[PDB]
RNA sequence: AGCGUGUGCCUACCCUACGCCGGCAGGCGCGGGUAACCCGUUGAACCCCAUUCGUGAUGGGGAUCGGGGAUUGCAAUUAUUCCCCAUGAACGAGGAAUUCCCAGUAAGUGCGGGUCAUAAGCUUGCGUUGAUUAAGUCCCUGCCCUUUGUACACACCGCCCGU
């Protein structure tokens, strides 16, 4: 049928359409370190270094990238890139692979696959926000 | 009420019993009545045995002894939490504490 | 070309030990290839501590009220002009990182005494972990505090600290402090 | 004063008016290991080591 | 951003898009929405950005306080109403006395709801930026579980002694 999950984090999502086809090197369909905001440009070039340039010949990764927030939108192109890998070698050769390369990838850096929980709490009664109460008087 | 049988003291078969002062306040109170302990520690604490014993002229000098006897009044034994204030059953035990 | 990472190397870049590791870390998943991770670091005690004291020195400039936490300051401290002269030093890279501390790095401090007085101080002192949390929290606290309007300022304020701030050396200010009055508790033995 | 590396066993506690000294026990490793108990601050990790950079300091109770 | 609100039964006091072009909310028109449908991918936005200070009483942050067109309210001044010209604000940690707070928290920041005619410096919620400290104690203020003393029981703000 058709599996597709993309990479998604926080707020943001790379809606990754993964096929055959020219799969050139872009983010955002943007050069390699050409990023406009400029902050976290360098987490891509770092596992095409290390196969070569005849794996990437046939990998179409179509990403509809939307949403702000950097640690959302950056961290969400990892997960991507690692699901995109994960599915392609999965389907195509053996898992074994794919798990050596999620191997690299997860054990290099735990946070792809988990997001932080945390989020704005509650406000309560007689106070200006969660904690915080109104000033007692005597 | 009678608190105690024993009048909170050790004074049977006799009148008088000489006195004594209490360590700590030097108020006047019977020898029988009294609160005695007898501490034998170390002359030299044990963080000081260490250094004493490197620095010693003699191999195994075993270090001397220290014996002081303490004679406490009521008030000076209570607030010194030498002893406490027990139950109406648990003050008929004369066990001392196994230490 | 059969170096690791960008900038280490496994040939001839012999450390003659592996026991040299006490703030710096870097081994399993917490791996991140630039220290930009946002992240928590109180949400239980020791964490302060686990942050490798390069992020803790790069990261927990964060105090007052101005730069209370916006990482895009340590990215820029640690981005921006330290990886290009890494290798426009020319020299061994390592003396960065190992000229900072082993010498200045605090071994004692102290606690209060009695019910009346302050006069002395009892002598305690740590493990690594507290004895970094501590005396660097005091350090960072008094740093800011003081050094508020700070003629060193950002975009080059990578140089100083990140050559006192990790291992090697007995020069680092707050440090000479801290260590003076080491001493002072040191003296209750 | 050369730093002895010791293994937390029993954390004491913390000492204060309001809890600000802590003491624990620690012995040595493979070094003919002693039960000397010190004060320590804070974070004890397991089996951490603490630094006896002195090895007359037996912090006391009490 | 996200929580939400929005009109013909006494609501003819709803939320507003688009065109009026004195310089944009806006007094005039013309449409949409009883709403995941229109306002709305939320109608003069944060943090950021070579107007820039290589140091700091300056450009860097508002010291009473005047105008250009006025949201259109029986008055407004005796509470409605909208950007700016650099004449300096003790312009960079604060009398004894104290309040609140342990992570998406404090604090900063704005946006909805209630009140209501758009009526908020109030409250009640919602996001957004986002920490320093602590993982302890019974020192203060108090609470609880036990033993103990009491001449108190209106229960210590008690009872009570002597000119």
């Amino acid at each position: 049928q058709s599996v597709q999950v993309f990479g998604r984090k926080k707020t943001a999502t790379a809606v990754a359409h993964c096929k055959r086809g020219n799969g050139l090197i872009k983010v955002n369909g943007r050069p390699l370190e050409m990023i406009e905001p400029r902050t976290l440009q360098y987490k891509l070039l770092e596992p095409v270094l290390l196969l070569g340039k005849e794996r990437f010949a046939g990998v179409d990764i179509r990403v509809r990238v939307k949403g702000g927030g950097h640690v959302a939108q950056i961290y969400a192109i990892r997960q991507s890139i690692s699901k995109a890998l994960v599915a392609y070698y999965q389907k195509y050769v053996d898992e074994a692979s794919k798990k050596e390369i999620k191997d690299i990838l997860i054990q290099y850096d735990r946070t792809l696959l988990v997001a932080d929980p945390r989020r704005c709490e509650s406000k309560k009664f007689g106070g200006p926000g969660a904690r915080a109460r109104y000033q007692k008087s005597y | 009420t009678k608190k105690r049988r024993n009048n909170g003291r050790a004074k049977k078969g006799r009148g008088h019993v000489q006195p004594i002062r209490c360590t700590n306040c030097a108020r006047c109170v019977p020898k029988d009545k009294a609160i005695k302990k007898f501490v034998i520690r170390n002359i030299v604490e044990a963080a000081a045995v260490r250094d004493i014993s490197e620095a010693s002229v003699f191999d195994a000098y075993v270090l001397p002894k220290l014996y002081v006897k303490l004679h406490y009044c009521v008030s000076c034994v209570i607030h010194s939490k030498v002893v406490r204030n027990r139950s109406r059953e648990a003050r008929k035990d004369r066990t001392p504490p196994p230490r | 070309d059969i170096k690791l990472f960008g900038k280490w190397s496994t040939d001839d870049v012999q450390i003659n030990d592996i026991s040299l590791q006490d703030y710096i870390a870097v081994k399993e998943k917490y791996a991140k290839y630039l220290p930009h991770s946002a992240g928590r670091y109180a949400a239980k005690r020791f964490r302060k501590a686990q942050c490798p004291i390069v992020e803790r020195l790069t990261n927990s400039m964060m105090m007052h009220g101005r730069n209370n936490g916006k990482k895009l300051m340590t990215v820029r401290i640690v981005k921006h002009a330290f990886e290009i002269i890494h290798l426009l030093t020319g020299e061994n890279p390592l003396q960065v990182l190992v000229n900072a501390i082993i010498n200045s790095g605090p071994r004692e401090d102290s606690t209060r005494i009695g019910r009346a007085g302050t006069v002395r101080r009892q002598a305690v002192d740590v493990s690594p972990l507290r004895r970094v949390n501590q005396a660097i929290w005091l350090l960072c606290t008094g740093a800011r505090e003081a050094a508020f309007r700070n003629i060193k300022t950002i975009a080059e304020c990578l140089a100083d600290e990140l050559i006192n701030a990790a291992k090697g050396s007995s020069n680092s200010y707050a440090i000479k402090k801290k260590d003076e009055l080491e001493r002072v508790a040191k003296s209750n033995r | 004063q050369p730093i002895k590396l010791a293994r937390v066993t029993k954390v004491l506690g913390r000492t204060g008016s309001q809890g600000q000294c802590t003491q624990v026990r620690v012995e040595f490793m493979d070094d003919t290991s002693r039960s000397i108990i010190r004060n320590v601050k804070g974070p004890v990790r397991e089996g951490d080591v603490l630094t006896l950079l002195e090895s007359e300091r037996e912090a006391r109770r009490l």
